[PDB]
């Protein structure tokens, strides 16, 4: 939970913890976007058929 | 039809490594599901 970190720690370590969280969530989002792109390519092939 | 054991590949026979990997959530499940989907797609391709 971002709010817990931002309430329990000061910037010098809060920003490291938030760096870790941002890295994880950004990797998750990029994976999701790649999956959506692939599935949309499949669905567009089906739509053209 | 390749299939990769995510937890065994990343964290081969290490309980501590598995506990650390659990911090990353469902990534392993995503990869395994994707590979299973590919395998099923291949069998569907051959069948059709």
């Amino acid at each position: 939970v971002l709010n817990d970190i931002l309430s329990r720690l000061d910037p010098p370590e809060a920003e490291v913890q938030i760096d870790r969280l941002i890295t994880g969530r950004l990797q998750s989002l990029q994976t999701y976007v790649t999956q959506q792109l692939i599935r949309a390519a499949e669905i567009r092939a089906s739509a053209n058929l | 039809k390749t299939s990769v054991d995510c937890t065994m590949y990343i964290c081969g026979d290490s309980t501590e490594c598995s506990n650390l990997l659990l911090q990353y959530g469902s990534f392993c499940t995503q990869l395994n599901r994707a590979l299973t989907g590919i395998a099923v797609e291949q069998d569907k391709n051959t069948q059709e």
